[PDB]
RNA sequence: UCCCCCGUGCCCAUAGCGGCGUGGAACCACCCGUUCCCAUUCCGAACACGGAAGUGAAACGCGCCAGCGCCGAUGGUACUGGGCGGGCGACCGCCUGGGAGAGUAGGUCGGUGCGGGGG
RNA sequence: AGAGCGCAAGGGUAGAAGGGGGCCUGACUGCGAGGCCUGCAAGCCGAGCAGGGGCGAAAGCCGGGCCUAGUGAACCGGUGGU
RNA sequence: UAGCUGGUUCUCCCCGAAAUGACUUUAGGGUCAGCCUCAGGCGCUGACUGGGGCCUGUAGAGCACUGAUAGGGCUAGGGGGCCCACCAGCCUACCAAACCCUGUCAAACUCCGAAGGGUCCCAGGUGGAGCCUGGGAGUGAGGGCGCGAGCGAUAACGUCCGCGUCCGAGCGCGGGAACAACCGAGACCGCCAGCUAAGGCCCCCAAGUCUGGGCUAAGUGGUAAAGGAUGUGGCGCCGCGAAGACAGCCAGGAGGUUGGCUUAGAAGCAGCCAUCCUUUAAAGAGUGCGUAAUAGCUCACUGGUCGAGUGGCGCCGCGCCGAAAAUGA
């Protein structure tokens, strides 16, 4: 399984609490936060839930 | 202002909603005396170590796990099977 | 006009009316037709107003059909009252009509006849409509 | 027309699925669930006798031994139109203990 | 008559639509590919068709095949076709709607009266070897209140029937005037 | 191993209707006697107890047909998570995924294991 | 299954809960596994256990009624007993 | 006495709420749990999500229950007449049980039934997750926007619930001209350092009078409708036409006739029906004006001249009339 890699692009303040629970499920702190990640449909869906606050790249 | 003849009603009366539904499903261990289906008419007919009471309510007789069944020309079935 | 004389509920809640006609844009009846453009109630008062203006303009005319039917209870509270204490009154007996629904159609008329007629008849209603012929409408029952 | 599942009032435990018809008596003892049967004994369909009531007697008791060969002890006489005139083979002495 | 055809791939209709191609499906007995045409000549030609006339779709695949229409789902909103179905023909007795041309000016007609257009298009079982064009319907002797139905219509030698036959194909109805302002009462 | 039937059960009508053709050699069913066991708010119809002659219509088992009945793809659309504009509202639009019934094609009068008898 | 299933309706039912007869009296006694429900309190469900009882050839059902409404903690006192 | 008003004093550090559910002589107070806090204990549990198993009747939609429902056809009975009795016939631009077809409607209708939520199972997920006992609280007028329903009138900066959030406590920040809640975005402090969000770049005020092509003539932009018009751009449709057309001009523009029917009269021409035939290249049972009705004028239609395009129907974008209230724009 390749490695996933994502940042945080769009502020958490004023959006659903579930999506923010995903943002905790990743570890996404403040704005501009490059994150090293592992691939799995679980975390994949977790991140797909925030497909707008987050920059996507599958660094291998 | 002037507020002439108005009126009243007769409908400020509601029935205290009683929590009804199905509690346990296939995948859950239910051990002897656990209600798992709340209903009024036979929405869920008993069976394999399943039980019914004085108000059409399914529960657990065994320490077994639930599962379901469909038998059209008979009804809807619940069978709580355990282990050999 | 027209409605039930005794249905099921004196009152019923307003509801939400978004769109899609639910069903009814073809024919099987008239040869020209009038079709709505907005999702609103049409009042049976306005309905019969159209029926009038229609058979009115063209006298001795043939037969016109109404696909719609005003069967919606409007809740009209008494005048000069106060908030709460009840509801409205079984007034404004109307029908739920959304865009693309054939309100009403003519058959046996003349070209320009059906034109000017349905033109005015539609000009009456609380909206604006489409004057349509009969060709594509074929099939769908 | 005698369904009611009298067999549901026999779903209690262990069956004896049978039927009577003019010439033959179909006295069968059946393990259920999988519906896997076991013990049959008939009128002249077992090549025994010709009067159902006598056959019954003998048959049940023959059937007794059959049951008593396969570790069988108790079931329940299965029929809705049974009426129960015993046929005092009544598969009671006939293995089961019955009545 | 003649019309173009092209094979649909599986691209979302939204594009095919928004451009100018009219999306649809065709089939026969078991076959069921997906296709598309072009609104303008499709519209123009279909007027001279419906399930009354037979159509031909030539295709850049090496094969040109004719069909009849069937089931046309629409937009509802703004009223216009947005999809079509085309049943491929055969030669084995098929069932669909033959047009009935109204013919006759009797007593219901003339002396007021309006024809009751019930079934121009009627369900019949005709062998696709034969093609009933414009089945005449005798109005020549009918008066208001009465009607016409059943086997009374034209039953061409190469066409069989299977509806009721009871179903009233047409009738004559009374006109209106200021006499319904008396009804207004 | 399998054929025909009887007892039986499972799928839940694509298993049901109807029309039709066929079997009684073991069966099944009518039939048969109403003394005996036995029962009917009345009927030996029903349940019966005792059974020779007959029957295959009716009961049913198998077969052929769709007329009725049941199923219904596949295209497209409705409505909709989630995301984003536009309108005074009434309300309309786009992407991303989710995906009906309506109906057209067409499907279908059966699927099947335990036990028993004859061959 | 549109009948009926006391009463309002919902849900449900002719593989009975409906309607007919026979013996009866489990509107049982001492307990209650474990669950519904939930702010507390009150309400809801019941296996099994043991005493004995009724019907059933039996297998077996019975701790009131097809269910959801028909209800009032406690303080006080009546009454019979321990 | 005071369930009420009011005051309630130094510094910093850490976390951080509720403005509900139940019951109350209860409604602007209260006790119970919920949401916060500290101590100690228990360890990947928790939010979240992937797969799988099952519970679900809202939307839609359909019409099989049920009501309603237009329209036709059929048809019990019934309106009525002709017309008899052992009793029946028969007929209708009548009423209507039911059924068939034509479409149709619904929160308390439901054959189908999503999106979705729910919960168990395995999996990951280290976070002011979570569980468990224990002391301290406060909180129970909340409000806006968002969609989903009620109510109101499909009014209210109206109230009523639900999921969702911002305020409150974020009147600390930047857009929004100014504005708790619209957009953007979580402030330990310093900085005369770099990017960037929302909006924005002609100058306020920081940055393109950049680039390239479309629309409009109204200050539209710079906030209004049904509706209206030879406004302007662009698309499409059906004739007319080099056999000769749009338009202009010349001319013929006719006869039965005063069509019949009405009517004081109705003569193409105030009105019902109609719904022709002929002399001809062409001329109507007429299109307007006019008449007391005739008269006349007149368009239609067809040639003479002509010389190149013309007439109509629908669409899309932007506009214009529609468009008036009060200190000064």
């Amino acid at each position: 399984m390749p490695r996933l890699k994502v940042k945080l692009v769009k502020s958490p303040i004023g959006y659903p609490k579930d999506q923010k629970a995903a943002l905790k499920a990743l570890g996404l702190r403040r704005l501009q936060q490059e994150r090293v990640l592992e691939d799995t449909p679980a975390i994949r869906g977790n991140v797909e839930k925030v497909a707008h606050l987050v920059r996507v790249e599958v660094v291998e | 202002a002037h507020k002439k003849g108005l009126g009243s009603t007769r409908n400020g009366r509601d029935s205290q909603a009683k929590r009804l539904g199905v509690k346990r499903y296939e995948g859950q261990v239910v051990r002897a005396g656990n209600i798992l289906v709340r209903q009024r008419g036979t929405r869920f007919k008993p069976g394999k170590n399943v039980g019914m009471g004085r108000d059409f309510t399914l529960f657990a007789l065994v320490d077994g796990v639930v599962e379901f069944q469909d038998r059209g020309r008979l009804g809807r079935y619940v069978h709580v099977r355990p282990l050999a | 006009m027209l409605m039930p004389r005794r249905m099921k509920y004196r009152k019923q809640q307003r509801g939400r009316l978004k769109g899609a006609t639910k069903g009814g844009d073809y024919v099987a009846f008239g040869d020209y037709g009038l079709v709505a453009l907005e999702p609103a109630w049409i009042t049976a008062q306005q309905i019969e107003a159209a029926r009038v203006a229609m058979v009115r303009h063209f006298r001795r005319g043939g037969k016109i059909f109404i696909r719609i039917f005003p069967d919606k209870p409007y809740t009209k509270k008494p005048l000069e009252v106060r908030m709460g204490k009840g509801k409205g009154n079984v007034e404004g007996y109307v029908a739920v009509v959304k865009p693309g629904r054939v309100m009403f159609e003519v058959a046996g008329v003349t070209e320009e006849q059906a034109m000017e007629a349905l033109r005015i008849a539609g000009h009456k209603l609380p909206i604006k409509t489409k004057i349509v012929r009969r060709d594509a409408y074929d099939e769908a029952q | 027309k005698f369904r009611v599942r009298n067999r549901i009032k026999r779903t209690g435990r262990l069956r004896l699925s049978v039927f009577r018809s003019l010439k033959h008596i179909y006295a069968q003892i059946i393990d259920d669930e999988k519906g896997v049967t076991l013990v049959s004994a008939s009128s002249l369909a077992l090549k025994l006798k010709g009067n159902k009531t006598e056959v019954a007697r003998q048959v049940g008791r023959a059937l007794a031994e059959k049951a008593l060969a396969l570790g069988i002890k108790q079931v329940a006489f299965d029929r809705g139109p049974y009426k129960y005139h015993g046929r005092v083979k009544a598969l009671a002495e006939g293995a089961r203990e019955g009545g | 008559y003649r019309l173009k055809a092209y094979y649909r791939e599986g691209e979302k209709p939204s594009a095919l639509r928004r451009a100018g191609k009219l999306p649809g499906v065709m089939y026969n007995r078991h076959l069921n590919r997906k296709v598309y045409v072009d609104l303008v000549e499709f519209d123009k030609v279909f007027r001279q068709a419906s399930i009354h006339h037979v159509i031909v779709l030539e295709l850049p695949d090496g094969q040109s095949l004719p069909t009849l229409v069937r089931q046309v789902n629409l937009d509802k909103r703004r009223r216009r076709p947005e999809h079509v179905d085309f049943f491929v023909l055969s030669d084995e007795p098929v069932e669909m709607y033959v047009p009935l041309r109204f013919v006759g000016t009797p007593a219901g007609v003339r002396a007021g009266g309006v024809l009751q257009e019930i079934h121009r298009d009627i369900l019949v079982k005709v062998s696709p070897r034969n093609i009933p064009e414009f089945i005449e319907v005798d109005v020549s002797g009918l008066e208001i209140g009465d009607s016409l139905h059943a086997s009374d219509l034209k039953l061409p030698p190469g066409v069989e029937l299977a509806v009721s036959p009871e179903e009233t194909i047409a009738a004559v109805v009374p006109p209106e005037d200021v006499e319904k302002l008396a009804e207004e009462a």
